[PDB]
């Protein structure tokens, strides 16, 4: 009634939690309730929507505003517009983020302490989770005028290296090699917009490179001494120039703004680490510009 | 007999015996067991690239500070077929076998990330997917590195865009010595394939 | 039907709803995971039901 | 028959050949080497098509 | 590439057209130029018989990493062309006739595809 | 509800990485990825090939020039033809590598570090891989000619122990024992070839041995103290002799040259560990002559 | 239908071409493995497909 | 050809000897024998009854 | 068919011969074992066959 | 997609080499070879006698 | 105070020690925590058969 054990000696490995970063599998951890299947219900009437919120084609499909220009009476024709925000009429076509502001306090009397500040839009906020992007930018180009503004807009779409200017400790544009003479846009995907009546366009720029994925890497880090995951990031800018002076009578402003919203369409991720130098970290305001900031290390 | 040189090439065969499959097939059943038809299999065999890995604790090391060393060499698999192609493609596996001198009254682990290929270890996070072993109790760090990568192959010793596909960095709290055995994983491949290099025969330094 | 040399591969999934995963089309929720108030999460099962195992035998 | 290479093989003699305005008389047939099986290379058909040069012409400038 | 050869009938010799890609880019031990007669002649090439075949033709596929060729902003120079001498010029003794060669080479383009409209040309 | 063990104890060995040195299992390796079915698609455009270019097939039957002769208009009948390069026309039948050069530098004024060079075709590079080889092995002699040049060409196989002279670093043939006198080829399987037109003839000398399987040691090491493994490599060689001296105009060139072509069909081997005495070691070409090489060491 | 007193061997196989595996004939590369863009990977089974087990239920 | 692990980390404790005071059940002792299967026949002709 | 209350008891076994195994009669060799050059080795069986694990894949 | 575990605790015992003594079972020794199934053909062929 | 191991690797027969390479297949255990090191030879034979 006791027999022998006919049953091979199996061979084995002492590995706790092997692949505890994968999304997928059967994890090992005890619960601290009653029942081994202790399990919620679906999430019909929990959150006011039911739609899934975490998609991410629902979540980098939330526009938000990247610029607000101004475009004056004055300004010349076939040469970007740069009146008031950075970068100009020149909108890098791409999923990362390409502005930040440096917050500058001090420690000592003789040293400063800088801080790069991104503002982040509900796509931009996304890729910088992951290490690749690849995703049909989508961008709409509102003007802020009256009935009796009228004028002509082009925005064309220059693929490749974007022309900046790398200032010790930021990127900036080049608006000095996007005029009409030195660049002109007679090759280039254009549209040109009429602002009789016609206010908005939606414009969807594909995925166009050469590779197969682009880096998230953006604005992070990029400066004079280091910029080429700037470059990499990016494949292309739009760029807003005045076919026609914005004609305008004496009766209504001489100023029209326009707003550029951005989202992104058909996106796909690779790595599930981020392509950053350190970690990443939401910006908490401090309560007043003397004091300071967290400071997250790498160390282990 | 016209003047001119010709073609119509005249294949000869010595030795009328027997089909030589038949031949091939009856000599591996008495000396083998075993038929290795192709060297993609010899990819997927774990051959050691090194036999004592020194390091230091508390430092983050790419695996890029002994693999560019031993590409040279030619001594595993990965290195010495390498040379008869152009190309690549395909996650990398490898093992940490321990060979330290432990002590007790510390308590060792073996981290592993991932860096981008060729960056140092400062400019690099450490918030990815990652592996933990404990040498006490499982002396072999078994990680697999996938491919995730810009291009859909890539090359040999290419320009100055760096970091276009992933690579694994190593951690341990302790100075630890190692034996590290690399191979490709399920698919891994060679290709574009061009003629070999040369190869080294051995050393005597003679007497005069 | 999925072309793997191991033998089953991993944590037998369940199905859920008619769409592309992403690119905007509001997917809806109660459509993905199939489990409502029912036979169809285990421990209300058990007590609709009414097997041994919720008494202690 | 060999791999990744070519030898000399004393063609037929042949092969004005054509390539679209230069032939190429070729007393005999040139022994070709060539991709094997050709899968070529990267995705540029799919990014856009093409362009020609009569559509090259057809662009607006200002 | 196609090449052109043309030589009197009491000349022989033999050339090799091999090419290899990545050759100014990979480690100097993994060239071309720096291995045996028997690893240059393993590359993917082709014959050149100076009595048996006065013109030789090959297709070079796509040879690059990544997808379709950056025409703008760079120079990339992917595969490197080759004519290497198996056996040396074999004429007469015969001074002041001139015992010659005189190899031509033609080269153009197959599997087009010519995409995104730029601005920009390199200089 | 929660009722006890009725399975049995089960037997246990604690091995990590059982068995890592076999092509086929199910590895143990944790992936740093995001799901456990990390899994690329086939090779469909991919590499400018869709042949499979790691078949042992495909790669040993990529054919090499190991030989380019030199037949003078002055060289006798039955006497291998000898000049130029090494070996002459005796070419070892057989898949692993029988030439080697030696470089020699100095470590001081009384001592010089040699150094054994060889150069492999792709298929004797494949076969420093492995133990043990049996192959059907191709030849291709060709003539380079004029249409002028006239002259009859013998390639017989004479099998197992080759002739040979060895030195004290290496080994070289012996022609002297290869003349018409004390070796006639009247016995030998033999093809006597014609150049008034013809140029090139494909000889396939199947595999004929006593063994099973030939080893794959070669010329590694071999030299007077040690060659009983470069015997043991091979089982024949083909000698090429000329039958009729080679008949040619003054207004020709004196000279014809041979160039033999190798590869190899029907390949087999057997055991994944090279039979040399030191490892698979590529030879880096040093930058000036003076300089040193790398040195493999065997200690663990 | 393979001689082994061994229950199940290993690393249960799929198929792949009709030729010889050595001796050249230029083996093709889509034809050994058969796992093109389709509902044979998957990863991309899973979503097109669209099992509960992608969305994280 | 060497596919990864699809199997959990299954849970384990090191008991040797499970529930050895019981009289049915799979016995853990290595026989020092010739084969696994070591078992002697019916007790037909061994006592003198039945 | 074989008495036993250990389920399944050990290494599943092949078939072999027609006489007694002692009490000399020459026991035929290629008779004991039935794996001769053919589909029934599984190293042969996987080339022959041509199943995806001889490439790699 | 992550769910816990069902599975029991097992019992274990910690032997290398049980029952190594027998002539029938499934051997755990790790061959130093290409193929998990190395195997040899049949005596056809190798001995004088059959 | 030490981390024992042991490797195994392959000689043709009756070579020394420093007439091989370490380039083959191995198999390593470490007797602190397996103290049984099971490793089996394959035949690797120029002959169907062996004299002694």
């Amino acid at each position: 009634s006791k027999p022998r054990n006919q049953q091979q000696v199996c061979p084995l490995q002492n590995v706790p939690a092997w692949g505890y970063s994968l999304y997928k599998g059967i994890d090992m951890s005890v619960p601290l309730a009653y029942d081994p299947n202790n399990e919620l219900g679906d999430l019909k009437d929990v959150f006011p929507s039911a739609v899934d919120e975490m998609a991410i084609g629902y979540v980098c499909g939330n526009p938000a505003v990247k610029h607000v220009l101004t475009w004056k009476t004055t300004d010349a024709i076939q040469k970007p517009i740069a009146n008031g925000d950075d970068w100009g009429g020149v909108i890098p076509v791409g999923m990362p983020c390409y502005s930040k502001s440096i917050r500058t306090t001090r420690i000592s009397a003789t040293e400063n302490r800088e801080t790069e500040v991104m503002d982040a839009a509900p796509c931009e906020y996304v890729a910088n989770m992951f290490s690749y992007w690849r995703a049909t930018m989508c961008y709409r180009i509102t003007v802020v005028k009256t009935a009796f503004h009228t004028g002509r807009l082009e925005i064309f779409f220059e693929p490749g290296v974007i022309p900046v200017k790398p200032t010790v400790n930021n990127i900036g544009p080049d608006q000095d090699r996007l005029t009409g003479a030195v660049a002109p846009s007679d090759n280039n995907y254009k549209y040109i917009l009429d602002l009789t009546n016609d206010t908005e366009v939606t414009i969807r720029v594909p995925f166009v490179s050469n590779k197969m994925f682009l880096k998230t890497a953006g604005i992070y880090g990029a400066n004079s001494e280091n910029n080429w995951n700037f470059h990499e990031s990016f494949s292309g800018f739009l760029c807003i120039r005045p076919v026609t002076k914005l004609m305008a009578p004496d009766t209504v402003s001489d100023n029209v703004s326009i707003v550029v919203w951005k989202w992104a369409e058909d996106v796909v991720v690779v790595e599930p680490k981020p392509l950053t130098s350190g970690p990443t970290q939401v910006y908490r305001p401090p309560p007043t510009a003397s004091t300071a900031v967290e400071v997250l290390n790498v160390e282990l | 007999i016209n003047i001119g040189n010709k073609t119509n090439e005249n294949v000869i065969s010595f030795f009328d015996s027997t089909d030589a499959e038949t031949q091939n097939h009856n000599a591996l059943m008495k000396g083998c067991g075993e038929f290795i038809v192709n060297l993609r299999t010899l990819l997927r065999t774990f051959r050691t690239i090194t036999d004592n890995w020194i390091l230091q604790a508390n430092t983050k090391t790419p695996i890029t500070d002994l693999t560019n060393t031993t590409d040279a060499q030619g001594r595993d698999y990965m290195s010495y077929l390498s040379y008869l192609y152009r190309f690549y493609r395909g996650g990398r596996r490898y093992k940490f076998f321990n060979t330290t001198p432990l002590k007790q009254s510390q308590t060792c682990y073996i981290r592993s990330f991932l860096i981008p290929r060729n960056y140092s270890a400062d400019e690099i996070n450490v918030d990815g997917p990652s592996h933990i072993t404990y040498p006490v109790i499982n002396p072999v760090h078994e990680v697999e590195v996938p491919f995730y990568s810009q291009y859909r192959k890539i090359p040999i010793a290419s320009t100055s865009d760096k970091g276009y596909d992933s690579s694994l960095m190593y951690f341990s709290n302790t100075a630890t010595t190692q034996i590290v055995a690399r191979a490709g994983n399920d698919d891994f491949t060679f290709g574009w394939m061009i003629g070999p290099p040369q190869l080294q025969g051995e050393s005597r330094s003679v007497a005069p | 039907t999925s072309e793997n040399p191991k033998i089953g591969p991993i944590s037998e999934v369940a199905s859920g709803v008619k769409t592309t995963a992403n690119g905007i089309e509001r997917i809806p929720v109660i459509g993905e995971i199939a489990k409502p108030v029912t036979t169809a999460v285990k421990w209300f099962a058990d007590v609709v039901g009414t097997v041994a195992a919720i008494f202690g035998w | 028959n060999v791999h990744n290479t070519e030898l000399a093989s004393s063609t037929s003699e042949n092969s004005v050949e054509t390539q679209e305005i230069t032939t190429f008389h070729d007393v005999e047939t040139p022994n070709r080497i060539d991709t094997p099986m050709a899968q070529d290379t990267s995705s540029a058909r799919n990014m856009d098509d093409t362009h020609s040069i009569i559509q090259f012409l057809q662009r607006p400038v200002l | 590439v196609k090449l052109v050869l043309n030589a009197n009938p009491f000349v022989a010799g033999r050339m090799y057209l091999a090419y290899s890609p990545y050759d100014d880019k990979v480690d100097t031990a993994r060239s071309v130029l720096q291995t045996s007669r028997a690893g240059v002649t393993g590359y993917p090439g082709v014959e050149l018989d100076f009595q048996l075949d006065n013109s030789v033709e090959m297709t070079i596929p796509y040879a690059s990493f990544q997808e379709a060729y950056d025409l703008v902003t760079g120079t990339e120079d992917f595969v490197q062309l080759y004519l290497f001498p198996i056996t040396p010029v074999l004429g007469p003794k015969s001074e002041s006739e001139s015992s010659k060669v005189d190899i031509s080479v033609y080269m153009w383009l197959s599997n087009i595809s010519l995409v995104i409209p730029t601005y920009r040309i390199n200089p």
